[PDB]
């Protein structure tokens, strides 16, 4: 079961401050350190800080301006990492680790995405994308979902909720006027649809939906 | 069992948790240093544990303020520690030779 | 501070064959390096620890090597499924740091 | 107060003594000596007492004749004061083995 | 004798922009660097000492650190005020010993 649990988007206007969230399960020693990684969208992994919850003790990377602050929760387990007066430069990916006081993080969370932006959270609208009438088939059959105006990243997209797995290709978003929009691509054996059902799941953390469409011929 | 034995025991005991504890505390002083080394649990114990015994290769040692207040507690804990089993067979060597004289 | 040296950023090969990945430490950090496996729009996964030690769960194609300041990840026999960034790790001195990653490409 | 246990004191606070100055001395004896470490009173002091406890980890030395002549007072006084407290300790065991032997 | 080395000589920046000054040493001397700040006919003024530890009195913007043999002086948004020339000192062994500066403009 996941060790780690963090949320998937948070939106943050440039000057405000979040509190980012990290449950853990599974064992807990006094030895374990929970470590928060910050990861910029094309960079690479850069070390934020560390705290040893059974202690209380902080530590943070001298290097880059310090941003955030870090607190743990014993009892509910939870690590948290408190970002402040934020700006673009801010907007990343920050993922939580544990490290048994070994050296290695043996763990991650899924990690969250930060948006410091001042646009409004949008949820996205889903559309179906079946061939058209003309269309001849080969022994596969390709289907998708459009996923368009939606902001901030990121959409989460599964085919018949996690089932169809091979075949999937979902494009990265692409951004015009504050919102955001991508597609989906899924390939089965002509002859199994639409005898099976072929349905894409869209979750959006950032507006807590998550909405189902499912694939029909067109007629 | 007479009392250098028992203290003997209890001295190492002692050791162990002292070993242990000081293991811990050394990460968690070190950690935040720029450049230290006594920062992961299993080679602070083995520090902690060349400490006590004052060999000192010089592979490990704290290099902030807390980091070497805790290894002077070890050290003193291994010096009085093995001091403490060395009176205790110097008692046991006493006894023995004062009776092997008859006295 | 210890500055991880990962080149080239880029690595080529063709399907089958063995790739190994650089890590350079700007000290001696005997074998305190980790790697780990970051697959696109997923999260880092540990592939090998303290240099040479295998993880369970991880394929047996993974193997680390090196020590002070040169360590290598290689693949035996590359697939698919490896196409990823690769980073390493150090934990011999506070703070840990990591490399700029180099990406696999087949 | 037995005189083992005064003198075991005694030690301690002269063990203290020696450290302080042992650290002010080190100072002032290795600066003016290209490449020297011990020049600061901090780190000396953390030289001083782990050459008291004969450690000697080496990640600080003198490296001028009187600063391991102060080096050399150091660990004599170490070894000498904890050496103290062991014959204390032995004496306290002896004592009570006599006892519990009803002699 | 340890050798400080500060380059660039000579550091341009926009107003409000963070700025980096390098200070490298001939050799590893821990977290023995400190920095100094030397306005146009002014004496050196502490910046930071210990490669990072803040002293009263100096705005929060001014941080440092690196270990080793590379150290940084950072200035967080810089202004006007900071127009001067930086320097590091080393004491890590004798004799002291201070870097050539670093000159900042805006
Ligand atoms: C005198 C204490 C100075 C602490 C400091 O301002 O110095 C703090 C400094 C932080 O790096 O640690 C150090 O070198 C200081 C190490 C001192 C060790 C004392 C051991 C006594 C037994
Ligand atoms: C014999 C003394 C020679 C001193 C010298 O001409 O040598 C002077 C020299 C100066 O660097 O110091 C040194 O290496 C000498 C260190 C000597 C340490 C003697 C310790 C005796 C207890
Ligand atoms: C002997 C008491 C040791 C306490 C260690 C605390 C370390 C705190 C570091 O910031
Ligand atoms: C034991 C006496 C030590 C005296 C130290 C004096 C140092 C003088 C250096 O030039």
């Amino acid at each position: 079961q996941v060790q780690l649990q963090q949320p998937g988007a948070e939106l943050v206007k440039p000057g405000a401050s979040v509190k980012l969230s990290c449950k853990a399960s599974g064992y807990t020693f006094t030895s374990d350190w929970i470590h928060w990684v910050k990861q910029r969208p094309g960079h690479g992994l850069e070390w934020i800080g560390e705290i040893i919850p059974s202690y209380g003790r902080a530590n943070y990377n001298e290097k880059i301006q310090k941003k955030a602050t870090l607190t743990a929760d014993k009892s509910s387990s939870t690590a948290f990492m408190q970002l402040s007066s934020l700006t673009s430069e801010d907007s990343a990916v920050y993922y939580c680790a544990r490290e048994r006081g070994d050296g290695y993080f043996a763990v991650w969370g899924a990690g969250t995405t930060v948006t410091v932006s001042s646009a409004k959270t949008t949820p996205p609208s889903v559309y179906p994308l079946a061939p058209g009438s003309a269309a001849q088939t080969n022994s596969m059959v390709t289907l998708g979902c459009l996923v368009k105006g939606y902001f901030p990243e990121p959409v989460t997209v599964t085919w018949n909720s996690g089932s169809l797995s091979s075949g999937v290709h979902t494009f990265p978003a692409v951004l015009q006027s504050d919102l955001y929009t991508l597609s989906s691509s899924v390939t089965v054996p002509s002859s199994s649809w639409p005898s099976e059902t072929v349905t894409c799941n869209v979750a959006h953390p950032a507006s807590s939906t998550k909405v189902d469409k499912k694939i029909v011929p067109r007629d | 069992s007479a009392l250098h034995w028992r203290a003997a025991g209890a001295a190492t005991v002692l050791l162990v948790i002292v070993l242990l504890a000081g293991s811990y505390l050394a990460v968690l002083a070190e950690r935040g240093a720029p450049g230290a080394q006594l920062i992961t649990y299993p080679r602070a114990l083995w520090w902690s544990v060349e400490t006590a015994t004052c060999v000192g290769y010089g592979d490990l040692y704290p290099v902030t303020l807390w980091g070497r207040l805790v290894a002077v507690v070890v050290m003193v804990a291994g010096i009085t520690s093995f001091g403490l089993v060395t009176a205790a067979l110097a008692t046991w060597f006493v006894g023995r030779e004062q009776e092997r004289r008859g006295h | 501070d210890i500055l991880l040296t990962q080149s080239p950023a880029i690595l080529s090969v063709s399907p089958g064959e063995r790739v190994s990945f650089s890590c350079r430490a700007s000290q001696s950090i005997g074998t305190d390096i980790h790697w780990y496996q970051q697959r696109t729009n997923g999260s880092p996964r540990l592939l090998i620890k303290y240099a040479s030690e295998s993880i369970s769960g991880i394929p047996s194609r993974f193997s680390g090597s090196g020590s002070g300041t040169d360590f290598t990840l290689s693949i035996n026999s590359v697939e698919s499924e490896d196409i990823a960034n690769y980073y390493c790790q150090q934990s011999n001195r506070w703070p840990f740091t990591f490399g700029s990653g180099t990406k696999l490409e087949i």
